[PDB]
DNA sequence: CTTCCTCGAAGGTTC
DNA sequence: GAACCTTCGAGGAAG
């Protein structure tokens, strides 16, 4: 899951996000089994 | 309040009112959202109102931004996530959204999904993101600054124009109604003359004369009260102010028509080079009243007849 | 005070004066804000003046601040969130507020409330009834949407010779300095048609009369002073006097073009231009053409030479 | 001292002088500040001296800067908020100050406060803050660059004048006894007829003679020496340098007096168009030895006298 | 070195020379730092050179820079700072500084002060910097863009001369010197009459000959050497180009000396308007070839002869 | 999607059409990459649709960004560097990106390399970077806006041009059919005749001409419906638009005709100078309802009968 | 690839190349760099390959640039850093260099050094960079657009014109060499009539007809082919662009035959003056299709007859 | 984003 | 009608 987990970070980046905030965004989401999809799209939704 | 709810009291705007109708019932008679809608115009016409009363006709919620509000292609997306299917997303000031975005903006409209690479290059993998059927309508005062990609992928376009005076005088009737005063057709028709076409003038207009016609008078707006409430105030029956007039008359009088600089113009009257750029000259061409030449300002026919002067070429 | 407080001590500006009586008595017997007033015009003719006399006639606090101080929006609404009900707000020098500010003010007169982005967080408030007040010199350098916005446009204008001339004496009674009535009006004359400058011309001639006189101002000891300063009767100074003598002494009344004129009197094209001109022209003593500017037969009579078409 | 200190020494500027004279003891004997005074005119007839003479007069301490050291408002409001009671701020140079800091002094020249933003987030705040009495003088060659808000406030104007040979005069004279030097009567007459009605010209003269009449002399200035030195500068006695002669003489000889463009001029004499019109132009014309026309550039009959031709 | 190093080295301007050693012997004597000084003139004179020449006089260290290199106060304000007593600051191209940094040096020169503003920004107030003794010194073409505050403030005017023919003579043989070559007294005067009075003319046209004389020759500058090599460059024995020669002919064969309009005589050589004016008829009127007149320029009998025509 | 993918399938343009099938078979022959190529006219011709079949017929993977997107060269040092071998580069509205940009576009495109500075002060360096074959296809509206040193590195040239009704009922015809729309061979000639020449504007027309006659018809497009549908649309009989009505009821109400200016127009009617002449007065003078004279444009006879307005 | 590499190969240019033999030989029995060169002429004559050349017998590296990518003066001092002894640096364009980066030069040229400040902060200071000999080459269109201070700094200047019949013929069979072709000599001297004496011209149109030689053809060029290929692009029977065509039918009809402004035609085009003016019309002058006069140009009868009016 | 300044126009005189 | 000269006004690019 630690693919999912980088490549949410890296995409959330890709949208223009900060490294350290991207990560922490990411870092902040509950669920890791969730695909790489649904971690960048949570990461999205909390963000508004 | 003073904006209409439905088409049935938008009033004017007959041309781009009536084409919306025929598309939004074609929409309804299929499983489909509106195409994307742009709306074009000066400032003042109505353009935001418009927006609302697509989303009721439609029966659907509304979602409000600006295009300076959206700074990053996260906000783009994060929005569009809050979007339920067939939402209305209304982007003002479209044109000042920044380049970064824009280029995002046609996969969403297009193909409601969208595509990020990342990785150096030698390693790369993508992620694809499928969203909710919407509907995009965007306003703007400036149509030409919109790049061809984008302009491409608006299948809607709705010119707005300035309101003549069959419409104008109703908009006024139908104010006055909201506050407590009763006004006489030709009153109204005297105040729709003199408010340039806009309603926002009108309202405005209307708002002082009732202030006077409730301290100099018995409370009611009839044809002499409005006759002395204009003759405070000192709007010529074309909607020339005061200091519009006392351009044009300099003009004449010292300068025959010109042609005459800025520069000159401006310290006759007393005023700074920048008012007179844009406060009062912009409206003066647009009537016709005086041209701009590579000499100078000069003065047309039609404010020669209008000022009541002899005309000599 | 130096500063009327109400409407039956402030002179003159009898159109602008009396609308703003109508709007004002008629809010209050709504018992409803005023709408938002936009004042401007040239320098020194009653903008700020007016501003303290219109909360005073409403009955109501005035807060005050002046656009060169509020620099970013997080300003803007943390002043915006000490509004009450009624409340008047006077922006100084509105023209200078950066655009970023103006934006957040367009939705804050429509809507009365704010909804903006500022470890960044939202902040969403609903503002009480209030007025906002403005005042600038330059109104042609506001954005149109905001002009737009501004529902009672005042319009400044110069005095005449019968409003400026009771100024004066209301200030001479201030420096309970004894004026007579011929004397204040010698000065009225010479006062440009501007209330700080009548105020300005009857200090220095106070100062005068106590070191050179008897401390009392009368139409002897006004001859002798405005004798020194050397003001003229028309209100020239001595370089206004000497522009017009060289045009009439040395070109013929012109045309003459303005760097040749400039060089001539030993002064700076941009003073000239900027400094002296501006009252010449209005008071019609020289005129612009397309080749130079001439001196008008007004300008012949006044300093005395023989005009010839 | 160079520089004169009080108006006993302040030699010429009548008009000015003996305005600021009255309007000094009035104040005194109000017990109050003086008002604002700007000070303006040509380069180097002692707009910077008179400031300082002012603060000697008044008996307070003077406080310096300049407008190309203020930047931005946090530099200006750190000036003020220093001020004392009766103090005097000097700006040289004022016209340099940015226009959204000119805007901070219309509130203090008035009313002596100002406004300011304080504290952060919802807690900030705006509250005026109040200065004591004082008194700006401002020293400028640019009037006309000034805001037409901020020239208004401004309750004393002095504009400067040129000087007369009486005066210039007795200035060389006085400069003689700063550095050790004899120099006749005769002599101080002889420099200052030439020194276009400046004293900072003057002084210019006087310490270029002196070193010729210690090198090329015997330490002392006299009608011999003073010919001699003047004949090496090459400085006509009406003040006109090498230049100045040869522009006169080429309109007389080549055009027979004009009238002439400055473009013809120029290159007959090897100078380009900009510095004949900025430097050599100006006082010939201020003098009277040349006219300008709608035809182009005239001799004048004083020409014609000074160098020597016949006015045919 | 080609630049000279000494005032017994530099050859002409000799009326620029005789001021400057009065001075610098005078200012010696004294035990005191010069005055400040400005030398303007034609480009290629010798401005930069001579200003070596007045440190090495003076036998101080020199700091130098450029109007250019100057962008803001803060850039200024730290050369300042290096500045020992008696230290020379040489300031090339003087007239490319931006005003906002030109008016700082109006204090430096006339009282070695600046007004600086200092502290963290909570705290902070205005302090002088007190300067030792220095002298600056500016090399312009344009003298005529700086301001009159600034050129008032100069002590010492030197304003540059053409070169006549017996000196540029001597500059010829003394360059040939330094490049190892071996050159006829009756060569260096007919390189001297094509070098258009300039130092850097002279020295261009001597590099080329020099060049050719040792690819096809023996390695000496002789009499016929030379004028195969200037006929190669297409020199004029006036110093003219071919497109010179073209204006010139054509007002006597097509107009008959004229008068002629500019605008008719460019069409006739296919040559810009404003070139023609800027670039080429300078020279020529200079060296009377050309006479312009009120209703157009003329061909002088120096152009008949020059060209072989007969004069009518 | 609607555009074609061969040249069997673009309609039209037999001019450009015929020569680009040479230039690219033959490059087959000699495997290797296609010349550069330049495409200009008027919008919605076909340009970017015309790249696609290019790449498609030579087998290539198609890159895209436009002039607005590139800033700074680093950008474009990016998208060059992650080239194919034979990958196609296409630039929309090459015209407007920056002049700095355009500096390292001469060296790729005519040698494959490029020489990219890197580092500050102290550090300093360039790195030479080797590019493979790769081809360039340019687009714009604006011919003569191109930079001259630009426009030479070029090697092949399409000049697009409006198609006429066999063409465009052709395409009328098979875009309805992608749409599975029924339409019949006779208002499928109304719809090309009144489409201003152009098939974005027939596509366009057609998907707003389906929603009138599910509702105000049977499904099925007639000649009677279509006429109806156009006229609601504001779509004159002769295919003007509201911006062309604007136009010509503008110069015969306020100026009689004309003469009038470019800006003078565009300036009375809220519209950019850069779209009325990019958009509609080439359309409109094709078809002879402006014409240009020394004064500028002045309408025609046949407007004035079609607008309506008695001819003078 | 096509470019020639030593003076062998580089056909024509005689005079050039007879001058640059001798320096270049004389510079290296020294051993020392070669004079700062200058070329001007027309935009693609072969200006760029002489400086390739130079470098090649020279025996150093050629480092490339141009003026109007150097915004700013850092951007100058880092590539001077990076300048090997000996180095040859090309400057393109150099009279559309910004003013402030010209005045840099002014020392690196004549003594090979600057003075530049470096830091920032309370780093700020001032160093001497010292730089190694090197030789710069500057091409531009224009002679009479370079300040008189930067021309006159240039040791040597080359002229370049249009080449001959004879020559293009040669460089037709060259290129046509290097491409395995085969070419009838009646095609040659058919092929070089067309390309306006340019090679660069040349160059596109053979690969042109080469391509169609090798689909529509047998694979070898004859005057048959030549014809057809050549009328299938736009080129006129002789050498007439599509841009000139456009240029004469707007001076015959819309301006009557002239005078008229280029001012004025450029808007009409729309086309960037630059370009009629450097690129258009010295061709046209050059080969009698347009004259000129003093209010503008005219037409030629022998245009009328070209384009089928009737000189009437 | 603002100040500065230079490009293009046209009015007036003499020959 | 040809040639010089002065003055003004609106762009536009260099701080
Ligand atoms: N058709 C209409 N009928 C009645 N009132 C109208 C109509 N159109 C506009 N108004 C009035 O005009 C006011 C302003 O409308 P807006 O929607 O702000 O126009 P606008 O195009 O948005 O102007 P902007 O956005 O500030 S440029 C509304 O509050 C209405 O009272
Ligand atoms: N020859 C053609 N055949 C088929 N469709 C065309 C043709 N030319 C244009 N189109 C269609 O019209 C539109 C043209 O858009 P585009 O090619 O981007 O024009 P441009 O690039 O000139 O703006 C597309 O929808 C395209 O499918
Ligand atoms: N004398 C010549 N012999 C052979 N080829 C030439 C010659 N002159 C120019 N060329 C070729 O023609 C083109 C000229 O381009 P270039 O030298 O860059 O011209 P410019 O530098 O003026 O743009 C190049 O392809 C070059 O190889
Ligand atoms: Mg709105
Ligand atoms: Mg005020
Ligand atoms: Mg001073
Ligand atoms: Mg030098």
């Amino acid at each position: 899951s630690e693919d999912a987990e980088q490549e949410a970070v890296a995409a959330l980046v890709a949208l223009g996000y900060k490294p350290q905030e991207a990560s922490r965004m990411v870092s902040k989401i509950a669920r890791p089994d969730a695909s790489s999809e649904t971690l960048i799209r949570d990461a999205l939704r909390a963000a508004l | 309040t003073l904006r209409p709810q439905y088409f049935k009291e938008y009033i004017g705007q007959d041309k781009v009112k009536d084409q919306l109708k025929i598309f939004i019932e074609a929409a309804k008679l299929r499983d489909e959202a509106l195409d994307h809608t742009l709306l074009f115009g000066p400032p003042g016409l109505g353009k935001t109102t418009m927006a609302f009363v697509i989303a009721n006709e439609m029966g659907v919620n509304l979602k409000q931004t600006s295009g300076p509000a959206i700074e990053k292609a996260g906000d783009l997306v994060a929005i569009l996530n809050d979007l339920e299917p067939g939402d209305i997303l209304f982007i003002d000031e479209i044109h000042r959204m920044p380049m970064a975005v824009e280029e995002v903006l046609y996969s969403a409209m297009e193909d409601y999904y969208i595509d990020i690479m990342i990785g150096a290059g030698e390693t790369s993998r993508s992620v694809h993101l499928d969203l909710p059927p919407f509907t995009l309508v965007g306003a703007t005062t400036r149509a030409g600054m919109l790049s061809n990609p984008l302009r491409a992928r608006f299948g809607i376009n709705g010119h707005m124009e300035y309101y003549e005076l069959p419409d104008l005088t109703e908009i006024v009737e139908r104010t006055s109604e909201i506050f407590e005063m009763t006004i006489t057709p030709e009153a109204a028709l005297e105040l729709a003359r003199r408010s340039r076409g806009t309603p926002r003038i009108a309202n405005r207009l209307l708002k002082r004369v009732r202030d006077y016609a409730q301290i100099m008078g018995d409370g009611v707006i009839d044809d002499k009260i409005a006759d002395q409430a204009l003759t405070m105030l000192d709007v010529d029956h074309e909607g020339l102010d005061y200091v519009d007039q006392k351009i044009l008359r300099t003009m004449i009088e010292m300068y025959g028509g010109g042609p005459v600089g800025l520069g000159t113009l401006s310290v006759n009257i007393a005023e700074e080079r920048e008012t007179v750029e844009d406060m009062y000259e912009p409206y003066l061409i647009q009537k016709g009243f005086i041209m701009r030449t590579r000499t100078g300002r000069v003065a047309t026919a039609k404010a020669y007849e209008h000022m009541g002067y002899d005309y000599t070429r």
